[PDB]
């Protein structure tokens, strides 16, 4: 029986743990020794099953350290709006989105920073903005400031809604264990009511709100002379003047006479020429479909009236004659675990934020978003690294899992315990698939160097040479430009133009066109299934010996996270499963920044430009499949040449991402003293300098050390990535804003 | 042993293990839904009586202008011309004297009986309730003394008529957006000609 | 026990009712140090008094003002009056006498805050019963109650005491509203108050135009 | 550092212009711009897809230890 | 009170009011006198 | 009354229901076997029918009834028929 249960004032609202740090934990609460007290504080201050081993209590600090996080991005959210309402160009970026760039963010004249705010258009200056803002609220048909100012104070109020609500369900009616393990219901309402409701009340806003709004501001009509979106709620003329069958309301969604709605609820595929973005009835049919679709999808599953299906049962019924005992005992991990649910939403979610990057590029779903070649490169870049990294942690919690709820007794031979008891097959298997890919896929580049420099370009893999062509993908493209004759036929366009046909151009600008796939981007494909199946390789080998090797037999009992066993056995520095996080976020890093190095270069070689007469002079002029299949190609026609624009942004509004190019470098090579020197010697330097502190009688009572050896792991491997990533943010900022 | 207890609740939601705190418990609840039901009895009564008395003459303002939804609540749809004081400002007002009367019946709820001893210019007391917080009672709330025996079926006859009254609200709000008229001139509508004035044909 | 400001609510409970205006009222708490409560105390004495003369320094000159018979500036323009006004008097010469008059008069009562009775040894020109204070915020003596209304009797005192505490919260509640009342209609308080006499139902914090931009 | 110093000073004083040293070395832009990335030109075009010269042998050992010093990495 | 005024007494929330009244006092100093080089 | 379309939609409510009642359906009150056969379920749920059909299978098969109708109504529309 699905029912509610809290406990009553569980937890008193008191400040008298605030002033002690530590509290949480029963080694840290006696206070400092050392100075590691003080790092330890953080790292271990949201390892809540650290804290204690009662279910319900974590269970509970992690729903309303929840609601914590959402009420810190509705504020974020409202600044976003707020900074749009007050501090933008906005309303005039509105009138003429072609030549006017957008701004959010004006620096204050101090020490000569305003500089940063530049000559932007719209008679504004300020810091241009790359978030893809503008075009956003454009297709949610906002017009004026007061509506981004409304939003900001609704997400505020909200905000401090999301904070009562984490102190409210943590502090006083806190709900019990058998609450959280109704997995079967809270399916059933995030899928039919989340999702669904969530998509059904957005396609609502997208036919009442943006479908009218949007058509008179793509018409022609000033911004300020459209009427309001409540004036097309509540005048059904109004409407109807724009979509005909309005004026027959409701009655043929009543009658099935659905066909009627076919001037708001479209599939043309495509893009709007006039906007270079998807057409909004497409969104509202889509949004409409999809409504339904997961409204249908949370009625699966058995909660109190009997029908539905039971998820345990579902499970251990999936078993074969390979498999053992299949799927049983995976009900009861993922219903006690939450490092086991983690690392299954991390992945998922991560490989969706990729997913989101490539769809959102290829079908630009925004106004006046794919010429804004700043925003494009911007979101592209950034939903791909929030997948990295969210991938990334889910081998680390998979792993957590694996070492701390794990339990031998509830895994006799299901899948988990064949899987680890074949994990030398897998890895070996893996291993040899890296180095094939590896040799096969950078040799190819190491060839090209070596036979273009030996003056031997005939011997070359390359378009005018041995050829690689990617026919699969050349294929995939063809049917999916056929695909509006046969295969979709109610479909009048494809879903992109990368697949083929023509230049949508905006402004005098490409918008999108189709993407040609030759021997660069095999060659750069293989590039890609190299690096992340060897980002797999150490995320998955780490998982699966997390609890014992043949070389440690007993690693379960030393943890997740701990530096070594010593430097007996050989040596065995970095065994643990943490160590594995550690040196997959390296090859995550690798692997997405040649990913988002074949974006900057193939867009701006091959689709983005200008549209002439002639035809399309790209800003680049197609020097990708002429360069990309060398090493030499990549430091030269890439990074030399479009470094310029950062190097050169001294003395303009751009001289910002010069400055944290430079600043970015320094922490990428401050990380190698943390990542290549080992806390002895530091240690002992340390040792020096408490000395010559001791006799000046300034030695503090908090003894200070080095940092921990899995500190120095975890601090090289974050100033490696800030310095590397901020390198590449101001590189490709400061180059698509000068050259877009 | 409640009024107007039919049995019905397929979401469990008067089920009282679990739900101790919070506005899920079945006390708040079941107080709730009587002052629903009063306010309810209030906004039936008073979203038609208008309408009702200017179509027959009694008031001299014309039924159009002094409909529930187009006297002023929802601006958008109506403001009526001139009362004594604009809308914002009587807003204030009930802001300030409905917060008074809410809170103090909030804190007979949370404290029963404590708005009976601190001095409210000697109001204080004929406010200590009863100890039942949908039912107070006393020299004012219940000032002609009725239900001497028969206060359970009065009880029930108070939540069955808030109930309707209920059902009536959604139905002057559901109306108001289909026909955008009056609640009585779908009803004279209804009347007149049945066939042709229903929701088959008003949809 | 006493009258609560929530009637309902229990009063925070480092509030005993031993102090002036002791309605139960600390929401958040701020004085439950009892040191930092009489510091808060001699804070709530100091801003309720600054408050009242105020007050009465802006209603007084403006009902003058309102009945014609002078023409004393509203509150808001009298610095800039008197500064055109007074060319021969400079305004830093005027905020350097303010600062070491008040910094002599404050220093004064912070040192007998922090000692108290201590300013009583007759350093400042042979002054000594008249400085030792009667209790927290509360000075008393020859000089600062030259009329003897606090060493009468005790229900006198405690009486004067509430009326003083109340006063005072309320004229800073009306410093408040002064404020915002010259921050919506640009005029003076007096001329609000004639305003509203003359139209009340027309003239209200919803017809000033700034209450409700709409 | 130093070799750096050396060279760049030296490249101004070659060239016959003893300013672009004075000027840009007093702030690291001006070594990674002038000094770096303006050098590097003729050395990276050693070979590129138009051909390649006798300064090909130098770009092919660049990019070879920029690769070597990866690999201790 | 005072189990609050002990938490913003907790080394970081110390380290923000000091370094924030030091940043601000600098940014003022440069906004009153802008441009200073030499004494 | 007596269109096509209410026609269809009538029918598939009528039949899908009635497939319900008389046990030609899973319901609240009996659940299929992975191997599709129905057995008894106590789902506790109080219904006046004697067939044990509760208020929960009029809901769901009502709704599966519409769908299918919908569905064949839009399919049919589009074959042409
Ligand atoms: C396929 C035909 C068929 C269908 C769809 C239904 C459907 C229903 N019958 Mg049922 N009956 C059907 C045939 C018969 N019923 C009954 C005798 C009853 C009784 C006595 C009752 C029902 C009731 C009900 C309802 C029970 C669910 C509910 O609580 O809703 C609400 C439901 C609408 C109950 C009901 O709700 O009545 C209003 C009820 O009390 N039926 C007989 C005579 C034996 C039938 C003969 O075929
Ligand atoms: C993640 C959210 C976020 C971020 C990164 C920013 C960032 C910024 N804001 Mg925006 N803001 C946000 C959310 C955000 N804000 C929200 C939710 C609101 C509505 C309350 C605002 C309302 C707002 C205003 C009204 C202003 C800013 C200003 C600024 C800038 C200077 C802030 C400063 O120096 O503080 C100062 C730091 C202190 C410690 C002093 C705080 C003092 C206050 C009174 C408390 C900075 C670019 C300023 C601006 O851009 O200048 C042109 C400015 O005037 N913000
Ligand atoms: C239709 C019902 C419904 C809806 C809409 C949601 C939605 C949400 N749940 Mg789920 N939940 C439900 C039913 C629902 N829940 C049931 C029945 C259970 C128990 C089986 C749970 C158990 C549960 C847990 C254990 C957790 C969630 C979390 C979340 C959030 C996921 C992150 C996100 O996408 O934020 C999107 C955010 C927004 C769109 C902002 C608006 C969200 C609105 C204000 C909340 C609406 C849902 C709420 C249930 C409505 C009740 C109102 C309340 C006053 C009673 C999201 C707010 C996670 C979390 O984030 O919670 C803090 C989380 O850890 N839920
Ligand atoms: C450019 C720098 C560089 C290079 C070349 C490598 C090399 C390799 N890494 Mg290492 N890695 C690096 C940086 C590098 N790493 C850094 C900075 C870290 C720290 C985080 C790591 C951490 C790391 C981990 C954690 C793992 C690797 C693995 C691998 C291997 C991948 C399989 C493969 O591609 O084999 C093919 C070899 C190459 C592509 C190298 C170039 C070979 C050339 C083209 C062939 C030349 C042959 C030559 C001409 C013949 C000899 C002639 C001569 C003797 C005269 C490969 C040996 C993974 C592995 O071991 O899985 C199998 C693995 O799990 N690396
Ligand atoms: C992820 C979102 C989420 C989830 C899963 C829950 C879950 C729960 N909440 Mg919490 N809550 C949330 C967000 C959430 N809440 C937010 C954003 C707020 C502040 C607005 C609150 C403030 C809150 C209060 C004050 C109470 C709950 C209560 C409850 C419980 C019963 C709720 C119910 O019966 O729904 C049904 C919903 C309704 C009957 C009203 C819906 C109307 C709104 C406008 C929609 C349940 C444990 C109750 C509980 O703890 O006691 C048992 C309770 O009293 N919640
Ligand atoms: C908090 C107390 C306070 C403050 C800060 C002010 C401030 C001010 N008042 Mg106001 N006043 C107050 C209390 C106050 N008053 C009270 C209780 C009444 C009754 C008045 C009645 C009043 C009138 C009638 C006038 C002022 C004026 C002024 C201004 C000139 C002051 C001056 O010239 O000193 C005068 C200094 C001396 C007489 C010499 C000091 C005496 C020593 C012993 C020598 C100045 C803005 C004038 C104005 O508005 O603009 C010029 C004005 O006409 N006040
Ligand atoms: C704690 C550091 C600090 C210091 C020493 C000062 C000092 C000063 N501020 Mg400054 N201020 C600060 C932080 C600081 N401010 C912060 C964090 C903000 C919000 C961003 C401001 C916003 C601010 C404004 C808006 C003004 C001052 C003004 C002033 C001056 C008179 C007061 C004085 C020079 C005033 C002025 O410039 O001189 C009259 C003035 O108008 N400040
Ligand atoms: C009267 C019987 C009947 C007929 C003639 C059709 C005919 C059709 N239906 Mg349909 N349908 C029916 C009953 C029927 N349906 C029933 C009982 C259901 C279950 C509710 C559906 C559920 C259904 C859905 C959900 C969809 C169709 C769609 C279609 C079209 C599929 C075209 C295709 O080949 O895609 C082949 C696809 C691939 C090979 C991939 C076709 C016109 C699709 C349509 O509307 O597109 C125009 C569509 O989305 N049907
Ligand atoms: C019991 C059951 C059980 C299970 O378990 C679950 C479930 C199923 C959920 C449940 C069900 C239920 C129900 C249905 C609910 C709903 C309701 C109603 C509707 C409410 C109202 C409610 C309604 C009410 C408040 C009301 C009131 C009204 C008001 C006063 C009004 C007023 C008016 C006036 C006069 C006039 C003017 O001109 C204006 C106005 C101002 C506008
Ligand atoms: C015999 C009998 C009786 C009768 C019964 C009846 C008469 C019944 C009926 C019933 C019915 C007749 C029912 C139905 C229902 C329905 C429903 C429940 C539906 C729903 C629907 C839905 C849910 C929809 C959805 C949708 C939409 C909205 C859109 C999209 C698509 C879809 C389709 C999904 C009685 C009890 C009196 C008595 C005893 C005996
Ligand atoms: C540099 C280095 C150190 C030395 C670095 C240390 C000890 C970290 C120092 C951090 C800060 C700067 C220490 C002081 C923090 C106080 C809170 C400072 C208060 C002063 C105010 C001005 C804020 C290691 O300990 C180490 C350990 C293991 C592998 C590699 C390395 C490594 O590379």
């Amino acid at each position: 029986k699905v029912k509610i249960v809290v406990d009553g004032n569980p937890v008193e609202t008191s400040f008298e743990r605030w002033a002690k740090p530590g509290h949480f934990s029963r080694t840290l609460s006696k206070g400092p020794s050392t100075t590691t007290w003080i790092w330890n504080l953080h790292a271990d201050a949201h390892d809540f099953d650290s804290h204690t081993s009662d279910l319900e209590e974590i269970s509970r600090k992690v729903f309303s350290a929840h609601f914590g996080q959402l009420g810190i991005i509705l504020i974020w959210l409202s600044g976003m709006y707020f900074h749009g309402a007050r501090f933008s160009n906005y309303e005039a970026w509105l009138s003429d989105p072609i030549h006017i760039k957008p701004s959010a963010q004006v620096v204050w004249p101090v020490v000569g920073q305003e500089i940063l705010n530049g000559d932007v258009g719209g008679g504004f200056q300020g810091v241009q903005i790359t978030s893809g803002f503008f075009q956003l609220w454009r297709a949610s048909g906002i017009t004026s400031e007061l509506q981004l100012y409304s939003t900001a104070i609704g997400g505020l109020v909200l905000a401090a809604a999301m904070f009562f609500a984490g102190w409210f369900h943590y502090h006083k009616a806190a709900p019990k264990l058998e609450w959280f393990q109704n997995v079967e219901s809270m399916l059933n309402h995030h899928l039919a009511g989340l999702l669904g409701l969530g998509s059904l009340a957005w396609a609502g806003h997208q036919i009442h709100v943006s479908l009218p709004i949007n058509k008179l501001l793509d018409a022609g009509v000033d911004p300020k002379e459209i009427p309001l979106p409540h004036e097309f709620i509540l005048n059904r003329d109004l409407m109807a003047q724009l979509y005909p069958s309005f004026s027959k309301g409701l009655a043929p969604f009543f009658t099935i006479n659905w066909s009627e709605y076919s001037d708001f609820l479209t599939f043309q595929g495509g893009l709007n020429p006039v906007t270079g973005g998807l057409w909004l009835s497409d969104q509202a049919h889509h949004h409409l479909a999809i409504a339904v679709l997961f409204l249908v999808a949370g009625h699966q599953y058995r909660t109190n009236w009997g029908i539905g299906h039971s998820i345990k049962e579902i499970l251990e019924a999936h078993k074969g004659p390979f498999t053992g005992e299949g799927h049983k005992g995976l009900y009861e991990i993922l219903t006690t675990s939450w490092h086991a649910q983690l690392a299954i939403n991390l992945a998922l979610f991560g490989s969706l934020s990729i997913i989101v990057a490539h769809h959102m590029y290829s079908m630009p779903p925004y106004p006046y978003l794919a010429t804004d070649y700043g925003t494009q490169l911007s979101i592209f870049t950034h939903h791909t690294w929030i997948g990295g990294f969210c991938i990334v942690g889910a081998g680390a919690h998979a792993a957590i899992f694996m070492v701390r709820d794990y339990d031998p007794t509830n895994n006799y031979n299901n899948l988990l315990d064949r899987v680890i008891r074949h994990r030398d097959a897998i890895v070996s298997h893996l291993n040899w698939v890296c180095i094939f890919l590896g040799f096969h896929s950078f040799g190819l580049y190491i060839h090209n160097d070596t036979m273009s420099a030996l003056g031997r370009p005939q011997d070359m893999f390359s378009d005018t040479a041995i050829q690689l062509q990617p026919v699969f993908a050349q294929w995939i493209q063809n049917t999916h430009l056929s695909a509006p004759q046969f295969t979709a036929p109610n479909a009048l366009a494809p879903t992109s133009p990368v697949w083929g046909g023509d230049v949508v151009a905006v402004g005098g600008k490409v918008a999108a066109m189709p993407i040609t796939l030759g021997t660069a981007d095999f060659m750069v494909h293989h590039i890609h299934a190299f690096t992340i199946h060897v980002t797999v390789l150490i995320l998955l080998k780490g998982v699966l010996y997390a609890r014992s090797s043949r070389l440690i037999p007993d690693k379960a009992n030393l943890g997740f996270r701990f530096p070594c066993d010593g430097p007996g056995r050989g040596g065995t520095c970095q065994v643990s499963a943490w160590d594995h996080v550690f040196l997959g976020l390296f090859w995550m890093y690798n692997s997405l920044s040649i990913a988002i190095f074949h974006f900057s270069w193939k867009m701006q070689s091959d689709v983005w430009g200008t549209v002439n007469s002639t035809g399309v002079s790209h800003i680049t002029g197609g020097n990708f499949s002429q360069s990309a299949n060398t090493i030499n190609g990549w430091l030269r026609d890439f990074l030399w040449a479009q470094s310029s624009q950062v190097i050169q942004s001294y003395g303009s509004a751009l001289s910002a991402y010069g400055l944290i190019f430079l600043g970015a470098h320094f922490i990428w090579a401050f990380s190698l003293m943390f990542l290549f020197s080992g806390r002895g010697y530091w240690q002992e330097l340390i040792e020096s300098i408490v000395w010559a502190h001791n006799k000046l009688k300034v030695a503090p009572s908090i003894q200070p050390r080095a940092l921990s050896i899995t500190q120095g792991r975890a601090v090289g491997v974050a100033h490696y990535l800030l310095g590397g990533i901020a390198t590449t943010w101001s590189f490709f900022l400061a180059r698509i804003i000068a050259v877009g | 042993a409640l009024p107007a207890d039919y049995g019905f609740d397929p979401l469990g939601l008067l089920d009282p293990e679990g739900k101790g705190a919070g506005f899920v418990s079945p006390a708040w609840l079941q107080y709730s839904e009587v002052i629903h039901a009063r306010w309810a009895m209030l906004g039936a009564a008073g979203c038609i009586a208008p309408e009702i008395l200017a179509t027959a003459g009694v008031i001299p303002q014309t039924p159009d202008e002094v409909i529930w939804f187009k006297s002023g609540v929802i601006p958008p749809a109506g403001v009526y011309d001139k009362y004594w004081l604009d809308p914002y400002s009587l807003f204030f007002i009930e802001v300030i004297l409905v917060q008074f009367a809410e809170l103090r019946r909030w804190q007979d709820f949370r404290n029963p009986g404590s708005q009976g001893k601190q001095y409210f210019l000697g109001l204080e007391e004929v406010l200590k309730g009863s100890g039942d917080p949908s039912y107070p009672g006393g020299q004012f709330f219940n000032l002609f003394n009725l239900g001497k025996s028969d206060l359970k079926e009065l009880k029930t006859k108070e939540l069955k008529n808030g109930r309707l009254a209920m059902l009536a609200v959604f139905g002057y709000g559901a109306q108001a957006v289909i026909t955008a008229e009056g609640p009585f001139k779908n009803l004279t509508d209804h009347l007149s000609d049945p066939t042709g004035h229903n929701i088959l044909t008003n949809f | 026990d006493r009258q609560v400001w929530f009637p309902g609510n229990a009063p925070a409970p480092h509030l005993d009712g031993s102090l002036p205006g002791d309605f139960g009222f600390d929401p958040l708490s701020l004085g439950s140090d009892p040191q930092l409560l009489k510091w808060f105390q001699q804070a709530e004495l100091v801003h309720g008094r600054t408050a009242m003369t105020a007050v009465a320094g802006i209603l007084f000159p403006a009902v003058a003002t309102k009945a014609g018979v002078v023409n004393i500036p509203q509150w808001y323009d009298a610095g800039s009056v008197w500064v055109q006004n007074n060319p021969n008097f400079p305004f830093a010469a005027l905020l350097f006498i303010q600062i070491i008059l008040t910094g002599w008069v404050e220093t004064k009562r912070w040192l007998d805050f922090k000692n108290p009775g201590s300013q009583a040894d007759g350093s400042f020109l042979g002054v000594t019963d008249d400085f030792k204070g009667v209790a927290n915020g509360y000075p008393g003596g020859k000089l600062f109650d030259p009329f003897g209304l606090s060493r009468g009797s005790e229900g006198q005192l405690q009486k004067y005491q509430e009326n003083e505490i109340k006063n005072g919260r309320l004229a800073m509640v009306a410093f408040l509203g002064f404020i915002a009342q010259h921050a919506a209609t640009g005029k003076g308080p007096i001329d609000n108050l004639a305003d509203h006499l003359a139209n009340p139902t027309a003239v209200t914090f919803a017809t000033n135009g700034v209450s409700l931009p709409f | 550092w130093v070799t750096f110093y050396f060279h760049w000073k030296h490249l101004g004083i070659w060239q016959g212009n003893v300013n672009q040293f004075n000027e840009s070395s007093t702030y690291l832009m001006g070594w990674l711009r002038d000094y770096l990335w303006l050098n590097s030109s003729q050395l990276i075009n050693g070979y590129n897809p138009f051909g390649m010269n006798s300064l090909s042998v130098w770009a092919w050992m660049f990019l070879f230890g920029h690769l070597i010093y990866a690999t201790g990495f | 009170m005072k189990n609050f005024t002990t938490y913003l007494s907790t080394a970081p929330v110390v380290a923000l009011i000091w370094f924030t009244f030091t940043a601000g006092l600098l940014i003022e100093i440069n906004r009153f006198f802008p441009d200073p080089l030499v004494f | 009354i007596g269109s096509t379309t209410n026609l269809i939609i009538c029918s598939s409510t009528a039949i899908f229901l009635a497939a319900g009642r008389f046990g030609l359906t899973p319901s609240a009150n009996r659940l299929a076997s992975p191997g599709l056969k129905l057995s008894p379920n106590n789902s506790g749920l109080q219904t006046g029918d004697p067939a044990g059909f509760t208020a929960t299978d009029v809901l769901y098969l009502g709704t599966i009834g519409h769908v299918v109708g919908i569905g064949s109504i839009l399919g049919l529309k589009a074959i042409g028929a």
